[PDB]
């Protein structure tokens, strides 16, 4: 529990948690307090952490400040950026589809070193937008994510491989940094040593070692342990210092005059300045731990050396040499190997506040620019900064970032969990990783380094697989942007109490052992051969002893959305993917309905996402009404919490809070006050239980279609209620002004009822396809082009947004008005509706049965959704069995008979798991929960009904009544309770139809899409399958009188209304350009007969 | 063996070579150009050269790919030939600049040729 409201939820749990979960948007929170600052963080790092915490503003203009100009005289530099309160709120900036932003202010000082004279200004910078406390910017009204990004360290690589043609290993060595050019070396299938500078022609090694100032001795005192080393030297016919930089400017700038300044200012200012090549700390402290370098050190200096660029290519020869160790001529003893690629010590996390932070590097750069262009063309100790300094580019890239970018992407809100992995997600794509040239099947599979990081589990299901991950639930972020999960520290086969947040460099160093394992006193492990991991994921069974440390809990390397599925080591792996990509969409009901049997992992999803309602302070409650709150708290402040109702996500589905507190209750701190869409008391209710009888009938359950109870439809049980948006402009057009009214064109009078004054549609009135919505004329005088309803779409108009121009609130280029319609539409569950459960089993719905004829108990109880037997085994999924059982075992209670002792199946359950009553709620664990045992002696148990009958035997088994006959069923049948979830594939989303329409007029078929209103690609394969029937007319017909043949169309639709024989082409139609342009060409063509 | 003999420039990783000295200096120029890696393991002979080319000493054919890195090993004592025989083509041998290192032969208990 440890939360103030907390539902009582047994657990079946045998192991202690010595770490909470920690919280579950505080990677996307710590990043943007980092970037801007505030004292949270400062606090934070300077308690672990340097005496002078940088931020990442700061930082920035640090390594932009002071801007110097060639003379040396003048020089510019920024300090102290400084937030003021925002302007507006969140839901203000929705209601006017503002930004969520505060405005920044920098003190420029401005010295002249002639005069030695100073101009400081607290300049204003721009509106900065702002990280949400649910984890979110507000851009332009809607919620908006910036996902993390996974992307290569900088530092240096070494990756051996293979020539395609002479299949020789052969190796290789690739420097990255974060900023600036690469550069690669190689041991070539000739045994010549070489380098790629700046990715250019490969010219030999020794080259640069020579532009360094370095002698052929020292190029063989450093080197001549190998040979091939020297052999590449001999064959250097540039021979010379200057010969070897002209060599390079010549690579590198062609034929256009050279010099030897220019030389040296090149090699140097390319890889040695720290203004065009840079590595930050975390390349700086790869490449120093990895060579043997610098070994506990002030890393302040991060950029490259020329000592590195040696020991580098000394690593190199020694592994194409197969030696294991090296030592640079100072440095420390290292490890000779290569570098794998996906492994985490090497990829790193890219957050929020990192790219936030690199787009405005890259509008400062521009800035920078812009003040010299204006400058040194403005009389000096007359220009200030406030002259020199133009923020409009600034803006731009951060407007170029949320409104345009791939990692900055609407909120995926069909439910608190799709926006809450939409969070703590790690994407692979985006500008700095891969793109499209390495979306390969060897960076897309899960790796030993991804326990406790990255969950092997979810991750979509479409194009993305192994691209797009999610972040586990014990998982943080280092400074460097490498991510941790903790442990436990052993120290001599006692289970140390103290925690330590590894990665994966670290890990791969010792033997971290398995949270199920045994202990008796204290800690000690009752086993000798305990199970651990090793570097490479090697599980093994080891001596206790060897063990150095431990895992805090299981359900370590899972994720939210997979913590959340009962009984996931009895489910597939596919399946559980399943499972939780279907528990992302799932629609939100109307009432909503908790599971009976679930998981510990349900409260904090909700809490720690945000669409609950939580107490700030302690106090009492002074006022409850369905829309506001309000608080008395003990220090007697007064809060008011205004809650949403009936607001559209970005997704369709409905947003509605409600309060669940009474007038006069003494809430505590964190205590939930109003529930969300999918909540109920405060944890994740995305479904409902029903009562499930795992059987067939009578053909109506065929290969994953099942069946439901009239009752899911007349109590609203899986109804959902859905809202659209629709828009229209009254924008400029130089014949007049767009106009909204109600004079529309000659219409039917009564299509303008439902019309309000202004020619907009009334509040509450019930809409159809074409039914006007806003009357808007376009000057011609006056055309009809108004906002009909769509094609399926209905409902009833909740509530209307307009934009005027005589406010001036906001508009853009050429606008005078926009107007927004929202229209509701309750859906009940329909045959085709598509269901599911957590497992992975899901279907459409073939059959909804009144409950007269459904298979019902002797209690007079009918089920309310049948399921079939054959897709259980094959599909590898029995944790729904297991789930039905513990169903049953929770809806009706439980009394563990202990008058003559605790039965043996017992022994391991915690007391107080010993009896509970009726429509009780449970949780197991996704790998410490219900056992076998606990779960077979625990269904006999099950009080009996109210008439005393015990309905389901001990093995999970009743015996049914067919609702048709009234015969029962000649074998006993597997009846519980199962948790099933509404999802968004919805069929009323998907019937799409044509007959004619609009086309496309480039290939002149028609149009491809629902929304087009278009038609069905005919293929190749079916023209083959077309063709092997020996149908000619159909393919004929098919690709000419139904795409391209723009003429015969028509004569088809006018035979068809007039009821004449439907035409044929006389003779073939796609043949007379092309006949023509022969006879053109003087080849002359008779077509035959 | 068939992607290698097929190629010239090909790389090798060793070379063997007996009777070394019957190779002219253009031999073991290409065949350095074929070993960078310089891993050999030569074996010959200087004074049952039967090429004129040949080397007449190893320094002359090895200094300019190997300077000083060179190892050189010479096996001293013999016992697979008698000393009766190598005591006669030690003196057949002592003609035409012998210089002669014979090594010292034992184990000789048979009739003399």
């Amino acid at each position: 529990n440890s939360v103030p409201g907390a539902p009582n939820r047994v657990s079946f749990a045998k192991l202690r948690e010595p770490l909470e979960v920690p919280g579950l948007l505080d990677v996307q929170t710590d990043s943007f307090e980092w970037l801007v600052g505030s004292d949270r963080w400062r606090q934070a790092a300077i308690d672990r952490g340097e005496e002078n915490p940088v931020g990442g503003l700061e930082e920035v203009l640090a390594e932009l400040s002071p801007i110097e100009d060639f003379s040396g005289s003048m020089s510019l530099s920024f300090s102290d950026p400084r937030f003021d309160e925002v302007k507006a709120s969140v839901d203000e900036c929705k209601d006017k589809d503002m930004t969520y932003a505060a405005p920044l202010f920098v003190t420029a000082e401005f010295i002249n070193n002639n005069t030695g004279e100073i101009k400081s200004q607290t300049v204003f910078m721009g509106d900065f937008p702002m990280m949400t406390e649910k984890g979110t910017f507000i851009i332009n009204g809607t919620e908006r994510v910036v996902v993390s990004q996974l992307v290569r360290s900088p530092g240096v690589y070494f990756d051996e491989t293979i020539d395609k043609s002479t299949e020789k290993t052969l190796h290789s060595v690739k420097v990255i940094p974060g900023r600036g050019a690469w550069l690669e070396f190689d041991v070539d299938k000739r045994d010549t040593v070489g380098v790629r500078i700046d990715r250019k022609r490969r010219q030999p090694v020794t080259v640069l070692l020579k532009a360094l100032g370095w002698t052929n001795e020292q190029i063989v005192e450093r080197f001549g342990f190998s040979e091939i080393m020297m052999g590449t030297l001999e064959k250097d016919t540039t021979s010379g210092t200057d010969e070897a930089l002209l060599d390079i400017y010549r690579k590198l700038r062609p034929g256009e005059p050279p010099t030897k300044e220019s030389a040296q200012t090149l090699l140097e200012n390319l890889f040695f300045k720290e203004k065009r090549y840079d590595l930050a700390r975390v390349g700086r402290y790869k490449v120093n731990k990895k060579l043997g370098l610098n070994a506990g050190k002030p890393i302040t200096s991060s950029t490259l050396t020329e000592e590195d660029v040696v020991a580098t290519i000394e690593y190199l020869v020694r592994l194409h040499e197969g030696q294991t160790s090296m030592t640079v001529p100072g440095g420390v003893e290292v490890p000779v190997e290569v570098d794998d690629i996906d492994h985490f010590g090497n990829r790193r996390l890219r957050t929020v506040g990192e790219l936030i932070q690199n787009q405005i590097r890259v509008g400062l750069s521009r800035m920078e620019r812009v003040v010299r262009e204006r400058m040194t063309t403005q009389d000096v100790e007359a220009i200030t900064p406030q002259t020199l300094i133009n923020i409009r580019p600034v803006v731009a890239a951060i407007k170029e970032f949320f409104g345009t970018s791939q990692l900055s992407q609407f909120m995926d809100q069909n439910n608190p969990l799709s926006g809450l992995t939409h969070k703590r997600r790690l994407s692979a794509l985006g500008p700095g990783g891969l793109s499209r040239e390495r979306a390969g099947l060897e960076v897309r599979d899960v790796h030993p380094s991804h326990y406790g990081r990255m969950c092997p589990i979810e991750t979509p299901e479409g194009p993305n697989i192994g691209l797009i991950g999610s972040l586990s639930v014990y998982a943080r972020v280092n400074p460097f942007g490498f991510i941790e999960t903790p442990y436990r520290k052993v120290e001599n086969g006692v289970v140390t109490d103290q925690i330590d947040y590894l990665t994966a460099d670290e890990e791969d160093r010792h033997v971290v052992a398995q949270a199920n394992s045994p202990t008796d006193e204290n800690g000690r492990f009752t086993e000798d051969r305990v199970m651990v991991r090793k570097k490479g994921g090697e599980v093994e069974f080891v001596s206790a002893d060897q063990v150095d440390y431990m895992d805090v809990s299981p359900r370590q390397m899972v994720s939210v959305a997979t913590a959340m599925i009962p009984f996931l080591e009895h489910d597939d792996a596919n399946r559980a993917l399943m499972g939780a990509n279907m528990q992302r969409q799932a629609v939100p009901l109307v009432r909503s309905e908790a599971p009976l049997v679930g998981t510990g992992m349900e409260l904090r999803a909700a809490i720690d996402a945000g669409d609950v309602v939580v107490a700030d302070k302690t106090g009492v409650i002074e006022e409850v009404s369905a829309d506001y709150i309000t608080v008395m708290a003990d220090d007697g402040t007064r809060q008011s919490y205004r809650l949403r109702k009936f607001a559209r996500s970005n997704h369709g589905t409905c947003a509605n809070q409600r309060p669940i507190v009474d007038a006069g209750q003494r809430v505590e701190a964190g205590q939930v006050i109003a529930d969300g869409p999918c909540t109920q008391n405060g944890e994740m209710a995305l479904g409902k239980n029903l009562l499930v009888a795992i059987m067939p009938w009578e053909g109506h359950n065929y290969e994953d279609a099942i069946i439901l109870s009239n009752r899911l439809v007349e109590e609203d049980v899986l109804t959902s209620i859905h809202i659209e948006e629709h828009e229209i402009d009254a924008r400029d057009t130089k014949l007049g002004a767009e106009e909204i009214t109600r004079d529309i064109p000659n219409v039917s009078d009564e299509v303008l009822a439902d019309l309000d004054e202004r020619g907009i549609v009334r509040i509450g009135a019930e809409v159809r396809d074409g039914d006007i919505l806003v009357g808007k004329v376009t000057p011609k005088e006056v055309r009809d082009t108004s906002l009909k309803v769509p094609h399926g779409e209905s409902g009833k108009v909740i509530g209307i947004r307009v934009f005027s121009r005589e406010d001036d609130d906001e508009l853009p280029a050429g606008v005078n008005e926009l107007v927004r319609v929202y229209v509701a539409q309750k859906r009940k569950i329909s045959d085709g509706d598509k269901l599911a459960g957590r497992h992975g089993n899901k279907g459409v719905i073939g059959k909804i049965l009144p409950v007269e004829d459904m298979p019902f108990l002797p209690d007079g109880t009918p089920v309310d959704i049948i399921l079939n037997t054959h897709g259980v085994p094959r599909r590898m999924n029995i944790g729904q069995i297991l789930e039905t059982h513990l169903g049953w075992v929770a809806k009706a209670g439980w009394n563990i008979d202990v008058a003559a002792g605790v039965p043996d199946w017992a022994s391991k359950l915690p007391e107080e798991l010993y009896s509970a009553p009726a429509d009780s709620t449970v949780a197991t664990p996704v790998f410490d929960g219900a056992q076998e045992g606990e779960l077979a002696g625990l269904l006999g148990s099950t009080l009996p009904n109210r008439d005393g009958e015990v309905m389901v035997d001990a093995d999970g088994k009743s015996t049914l009544f067919d609702g048709r006959s009234g015969e029962p069923f000649p074998y006993p049948v597997t009846v519980g309770y199962m948790y099933i979830l509404k999802l968004h594939h919805l069929v009323d989303d998907k019937i799409h139809a044509r007959s004619t329409g609009p086309y496309s007029m480039i290939t002149q078929q028609p149009l491809g899409g629902k929304a087009q209103f278009g038609g069905q690609r005919f293929g190749e394969m079916e023209c083959w399958a077309m063709q092997a029937y020996g149908a000619a007319y159909t393919l004929q017909e098919l690709l000419t009188i139904k795409s391209d043949d723009t003429v015969g169309r028509v004569k088809v639709y006018e035979a068809i209304v007039k009821g004449e024989n439907i035409p044929e082409p006389g003779i073939p139609e796609s043949f007379k350009v092309l006949l023509k342009e022969l006879q053109s060409l003087c080849l002359n063509v008779e077509v035959l007969s | 063996s068939e992607r290698a003999a097929a190629d010239r420039e090909w790389t090798y990783g060793h070379v063997v070579v007996d009777e070394a000295q019957e190779l002219s200096e253009m031999d073991w120029r290409l065949l350095m150009r074929r070993c960078p890696r310089r891993s050999f393991t030569i074996v010959g002979d200087l004074a049952q050269r039967r090429s004129p080319a040949g080397a007449r000493s190893w320094g002359a054919m090895l200094d300019s790919y190997v300077p000083g890195r060179w190892v050189y090993k010479s096996l001293s004592v013999n016992y697979r030939t008698p000393a009766e025989i190598m005591a006669v083509a030690a003196a057949v041998l002592a003609e035409f600049a012998p210089d002669a290192t014979p090594p010292d032969s034992v184990r000789a208990c048979g009739v003399a040729p």
